[PDB]
Formats: C-alpha cells, sequence, structure tokens
C-alpha cells in the first residue's frame, strides 16, 4: 500500500511538471478556441 | 461638430452613423480616412 500510494503521488507530481512545461498537451482544446476565433475573424474580413 | 454623442454624420460626402470622439491615431498628411479590419471606416479627419 505504501509503494502504491507513493507511485500514485509521484504520478500526479509528473502531471504538474507536464502541464507546467508543455503547452502543446492542451492543443485539442486550444484548437477549439482557435477554430471558433478564426471563423469569426473570417466572417468579419468577408465584409471588406 | 458634435462628440461623445450618437450622430448621423457626413464628412466630405462619406455618410455614416456613430459616436464621434477625438482620437490618438497618428495620420500622415496625405490620409483623410482610416479603416477597420472589415474595411468599414473607423476614423476620419475633420476637413476644417
Amino acid at each position: 500500500q505504501k509503494l502504491i500510494a507513493n507511485q500514485f503521488n509521484s504520478a500526479i507530481g509528473k502531471i504538474q511538471d507536464s502541464l507546467s512545461s508543455t503547452a502543446s498537451a492542451l492543443g485539442k482544446l486550444q484548437d477549439v478556441v482557435n477554430q471558433n476565433a478564426q471563423a469569426l475573424n473570417t466572417l468579419v474580413k468577408q465584409l471588406s | 461638430l458634435v462628440k461623445n454623442k450618437c450622430v448621423n454624420f457626413n464628412f466630405n460626402g462619406l455618410t455614416g452613423t456613430g459616436v464621434l470622439t477625438e482620437s490618438n491615431k497618428k495620420f500622415l498628411p496625405f490620409q483623410q480616412f482610416g479603416r477597420d479590419i472589415a474595411d468599414t471606416t473607423d476614423a476620419v479627419r475633420d476637413p476644417q
């Protein structure tokens, strides 16, 4: 149980390092932000 | 000339409708009109 708890605690620690260092992990959510922003910006530019 | 209130303006035959205000836009001497991302007019020079 102490080994399994220490492995779980260490694995949650590695999530914080991954999310602090590596913004490209969230790319699936950032692309949903970018696509909806790009669609509105394209809709605005088509007024010109 | 009226500012900070909604007005049906016309500058040099460019009609529109909006709140006119003074602005920080650094026009060069050859320019009379400024444009938005949409190519809608966005700033103007007063001809007087």
